[PDB]
RNA sequence: ACUUGGCGGAAAGGCCUUGGGUGCUUGCUGGCGAAUUGCAAUGUCAUUUUGCGUGGGGAUAAAUCAUUUGUAUACGACUUAG
RNA sequence: CUGACGAGUAGGCAGGCGUGGAGGUCAGUGACGAAGCCUAGACCGUAAGGUCGGGUCGAACGGCCUCUAGUGCAGAUCUUGG
RNA sequence: GGCCAUUUUUGGUAAGCAGAACUGGCGAUGCGGGAUGAACCGAACGUAGAGUUAAGGUGCCGGAAUACACGCUCAUCAGAC
């Protein structure tokens, strides 16, 4: 379970990508404000593509939710994850990307007698 | 602009449906009498109706009540304005000017 | 409401006929225009023909093939007339005039179904009796089809052979007549007209 | 009998539009057998749906089906706007639907 | 750490719902639905039949019967809003209707109960059906719309 | 000893490389699609008669300004040329792929050429003496080919899952509704 | 105009079945023969 | 579904007609069954083509390259021959 | 808790994302594999960007509180290399 | 470094010319309409849903009446704001 939240509402899911960030390779995809004096972004024209501004802000009530319902944490070791023995179904860990596999299993048998939800349980599997 | 000579029925609804009040300035709803009563019982009115009966029968203070409502915020006329352009007078066919009573019918469409 | 609208162009005008079948191709019927070389426009014989001359010299300069194509049949200027209202350069124009059919005279899949007229392109429902039309036959001959009097051939073969069977059917009809006398008087004919059928 | 149709067939058309912008959100809808406005104010709140055939055999059929409702009444000759679940894909301009009896006011 | 503790930890205590103020009431239906008055089913497996309406149940739905011996619609839950009701009518007066409820159906071969009640109801409907002309004929019809109807046009 | 993308079984497969050949790469690209798919021995035999002038490669892709001719007609296109270097460098390879075939333990008679790709190696410049004083480049364009060839098999038969259903209970409740009155 | 039907001849020479192939050595030499078997009746079909 | 003959070329490929056979008949009066799909969620009822299996009929060739030709030609193409 | 308001170039100010390095801390992570690279796989943030899974790889590197700067790129007939 | 438009206006035959005056804009401004046009009409923009409208329009492209009503007009160079 989580909290009692309302239907999480994304107001634009959809990721803001430069301008040219397709017609040219050296144009990467990240956002910045187009500042030309003829440029037709800034200026907000019909068809063009649409600036990231405070509109497109997410609820309070709703904001860092995941899809599950709680907010990511991330943990390194066990230590950091018996912070979160209070707060079970608000927060979820998260295991880093340098822990180890013989730590790994650890962190899992012990958040799983914690009942602190793991959002990436299946990183490093010995099968 | 466009005004008229309004009835008592269409200052009614006004008042009754778009009235508000102005309270440190914070626009609020007119909903209960307690508004009215604790903003002007200085002045005697202290229902809405005193409201409106300080409006149509224009009174000695009727400044003090008339600038207790926020301006009325309308809609757009729920049957059009009735012409094809509204920006000839009511008397060359458009909108704008004295069109007495029939003020009544465009608020009532606004309301 | 039929699969398949066919539409007798005799006696109707180019564009008035040429909007309401435009509109009913965008809307998924099929229609068949038979008959074209009888259509009518308003105006004189010599406006039209000064219009059409005023349009066939509109070729490309530099290349007189691939300029405008100045098409001479008739069932080719109701389609001019028609596809100048479809917006054709997209994908729903080009299956939009995938629906029509516009042929001249009446091609023998479509003489044996029912034809129908549209009211509001009639030119005897709209033109003012007095002004002056153009039947589409003698304005695309005079700028050079060549197969008039062919397509009058046949049709004037056509018609024979429909009129026999217009006997065929009529005469028979007479005896459903006699047969519509005879079941009057009974119970159930009285019990029909008491609801009304 | 040969006949099982209980519901009214019409036709979909381009979408709420101006000239140079449409809304996909509202599609037009011209019912058959409907002239007049007040003739469509008796399928108003009526359920829509749009049948196509499809390739993958899902659900243990090959025919899938997008559903919806009248809304509202839409110029003087009859032509009902109508909202959709999902809405309708833009390729069906000219395509038959079923404008069905429920929920039923008689 | 490889992330910092936050300071404020939103508690996990759930909050009850506010005290609602939406009492249930009674349906009240539209004016063509009278007791007795044959319906036209319009969805579900017995789409087309027409069928004889009955005792107004609690949980917005008609209690409906063929009568079974006739179309083979049996006794069954339909709701009101999927119909439509025609102008005639038959005396539904002299059927003991009233052991019915919503008790009554419940999901959990047929149960030879519901067969009785059937067979009970049935015969005094038939008996009341075989009054008037063609209508144990017309009940054993179905609905379809031929063309040429305009269902704003016609009067059931 | 890494190879392109192959789908094919490294049991019953041969392979052959030869790195780093001054050749032409546009030559080579075209007779390593030519001889693309087929059998080892109409392989051999048709580059065999790529040499005499008796059918001609297909240039596909790097085809500009090439003079069209007849032999294309046996593939559809016009534009075909006889590519000798090329062709010799790659018969070199094939038999090179056979002999690696053959100690390997496999027949003959089934090898098909499986994977060949060529792609660019290190140019190699030399420089041209243009007017007015210019020097502008010369390079070689020279190739990696490598090829991997297979036996044929057979009986690669279309059995498949079950593809377990989701149906309703009431599409069920109308599927066993028939079995009452036909089946 | 349309062509509706063509009629040939009974028994046509070697210059007229030299037209119809392209390489006359290799082939069959086999044109018209399913044709000129429809004299082998009374030419009801041809007099069709 | 057989059969009989006639008509139809503008894109006939359809229309009319003869004699039987089988099936249904709501033209009229009947008997049984049709529930549980459980209060709607197309309740799956048009086809077209590709391919693969079975059965039954029919027939068993071209074209290209290479060689050659010169009434043709920048290359192809074209016309020729074996 | 209530109310109002939200175009913006030059320009001004604020809150912040990122980078090289420094003091502190998490007795942080790590050859049971750090950094890097690829990834029409996924999550978060309006966005700067952060995070995870998979492959590759081969030894170091991060979160936070502050300090410091040779600190952020599509364009300069920009430099070097390809 | 300005430009445009209405009313007033100087020079000039005249200008999409030069120079002034009041105001509005464009520069910085999107949007709906004028088929397209920096400044004309409307209306000035956080993200979405519903309703009603402005300017313009409702034969067909193009969403919306080939609506209603009284007249005029035939153009072998119509006219449509």
């Amino acid at each position: 379970a989580s909290l009692p939240h309302p239907k999480i509402v994304k107001k634009h899911t959809k990721k803001f990508k430069r301008h040219h960030s397709d017609r040219y390779h050296r144009v990467a995809e990240n956002w910045r404000k187009q500042k030309g004096i003829d440029s037709v972004v800034r200026r907000r024209f019909r068809g063009n593509i649409s600036q990231p501004k405070i509109g497109y802000g997410s609820n309070k009530k709703t904001k860092f939710l995941s899809p599950s319902g709680h907010k990511t944490f991330l943990v390194a070791n066990v230590k950091d994850l018996e912070t979160l023995t209070m707060h079970t179904k608000t927060y979820a860990a998260e295991i880093a990307h340098n822990i180890s596999a013989k730590n790994r299993v650890v962190i899992l048998a012990r958040a799983k007698a914690l009942g602190i939800k793991v959002t990436n349980p299946k990183g490093r599997l010995a099968l | 602009v466009a005004y008229g000579y309004p009835s008592y029925s269409t200052i009614r609804q006004l008042v009754y449906k778009r009235g508000f009040g102005k309270i440190n300035k914070q626009r609020v709803p007119l909903s209960d009498n307690a508004i009215i009563e604790a903003n002007l019982g200085k002045y005697g009115i202290l229902s809405i109706d005193d409201l409106i009966h300080e409006i149509i029968t224009v009174g000695p203070h009727f400044k003090q009540a008339n600038n207790f409502l926020w301006p009325f915020k309308l809609s757009n006329p729920s049957g059009g304005w009735g012409v094809p352009r509204k920006f000839k007078h009511f008397i060359q066919g458009g909108s704008f000017g004295n069109r007495e009573e029939f003020i009544n019918k465009l608020v009532k469409s606004m309301n | 409401v039929e699969p398949v609208v066919v539409i007798d162009g005799k006696g109707h005008l180019v564009g008035r006929l040429a909007s309401v079948v435009a509109k009913q191709l965008l809307n998924g019927q099929k229609i068949v225009v038979v008959r074209a070389e009888e259509l009518n426009i308003s105006g004189e014989f010599f406006r039209n023909k000064l219009k059409y001359h005023d349009f066939l010299r509109k070729a490309t300069a530099f290349n007189k093939t691939r300029g405008p194509f100045h098409f001479r049949a008739p069932s080719r200027i109701f389609y001019k007339a028609l596809r100048g209202m479809v917006s054709h350069k997209t994908a729903r124009g080009k299956a939009a005039l995938e629906r029509l059919k516009v042929f001249e005279g009446i091609p023998p899949p479509y003489d044996k179904k029912k034809r129908v007229v549209v009211p509001q392109a009639l030119r005897v429902l709209r033109l003012k009796p007095g002004r002056k039309y153009t039947t589409l036959g003698k304005l695309s001959t005079s700028v050079g089809w060549k197969y008039e009097d062919v397509v009058a051939k046949l049709e004037a073969k056509r018609k024979v052979s429909s009129a026999e069977y217009y006997a065929k059917k009529r005469a028979f009809t007479k005896k459903v007549a006699s047969a519509n006398a005879t079941a009057a008087e009974s119970d159930v004919a009285k019990q029909l007209a008491a609801l009304g059928y | 009998a040969e006949s099982h149709r209980l519901y009214v067939k019409g036709k979909h058309l381009s979408y709420q539009r101006s000239k140079r912008v449409n809304n996909p959100n509202v599609s037009l809808i011209k019912i058959e057998g409907v002239a007049t406005p007040q003739d469509a104010q008796f399928y108003l709140g009526k359920r829509i749906a749009y049948v196509y055939r499809a390739s993958k055999e899902v659900r243990g059929s090959k025919i899938r089906v997008m559903w919806g409702k009248v809304t509202r009444t839409h110029g003087n000759s009859g032509v009902v706007r109508a909202t959709f679940r999902n809405n309708l894909p833009a390729k069906t301009f000219g395509a038959s639907v079923r404008i069905f009896l429920y929920p039923s006011n008689i | 750490s490889a992330q910092k503790a936050p300071k404020w930890y939103p508690s996990e205590d759930v909050a009850a719902l506010k005290k609602t103020r939406k009492a249930a009431r009674p349906q009240k239906l539209r004016a063509s639905l009278v007791p007795g008055t044959v319906l036209i089913l319009l969805a579900g497996r017995f789409r087309g039949k027409r069928v004889v309406y009955l005792k107004h149940l609690e949980d917005n739905t008609l209690l409906i019967s063929g009568p079974f011996k006739v179309n083979g619609v049996p006794l069954r839950r339909v709701n009101a809003r999927y119909v439509i009701a025609t102008s005639t009518k038959v005396s539904v007066e002299g059927v003991n209707v009233e052991k019915f409820n919503v008790e009554y159906f419940a999901k959990e071969e047929i149960k030879a109960e519901r067969v009785e009640d059937q067979k009970v109801v049935d015969k005094a409907l038939i008996a009341e059906i075989k009054k008037t002309p063609l209508l144990k004929q017309y009940l054993s019809a179905s609905f379809s719309l031929k063309n040429g109807d305009k269902p704003h046009m016609l009067k059931f | 000893a890494r190879y392109g993308a192959t789908s094919t079984n490294p049991a019953k497969s041969a392979s052959a490389r030869g790195s780093y050949l001054r050749v032409s790469f546009k030559n080579t690209r075209e007779t390593a699609q030519a001889i693309n798919g087929w059998e080892l021995t109409k392989a051999q035999k048709y580059l065999e008669q790529v040499l005499d002038h008796q059918r001609a490669i297909p240039f596909r892709r790097f085809n500009s300004s090439i003079g069209r001719t007849a032999q294309g007609k046996e593939f559809g296109v016009t534009k075909a040329r006889w590519p000798a270097k090329s062709v010799k460098f790659v018969q070199g390879l094939l038999q090179n792929a056979a002999a690696n075939a053959e100690a390997k333990g496999l027949d003959a008679t089934k090898l098909y050429v499986s994977h060949i790709q060529v792609n660019q190696a290190p140019k190699q410049r030399r420089r041209t003496y243009r007017a007015h004083g210019r020097i502008n480049k010369y390079e070689s364009s020279p190739s990696h080919i490598e090829l991997v060839v297979t036996e044929k098999e057979e009986a690669v038969a279309k059995a498949a899952e079950k593809k377990v259903v989701r149906l309703t209970s009431r599409q069920r409740g109308r599927i066993a509704a028939q079995k009452r009155i036909a089946a | 105009l349309r062509s509706l039907t063509t009629v040939w001849a009974e028994h046509l020479s070697d210059e007229v079945k030299r037209r119809f192939y392209k390489n006359w050595y290799k082939s069959k030499k086999k044109a018209f023969t399913k044709y000129s078997a429809k004299y082998a009746q009374d030419g009801a079909g041809i007099e069709r």
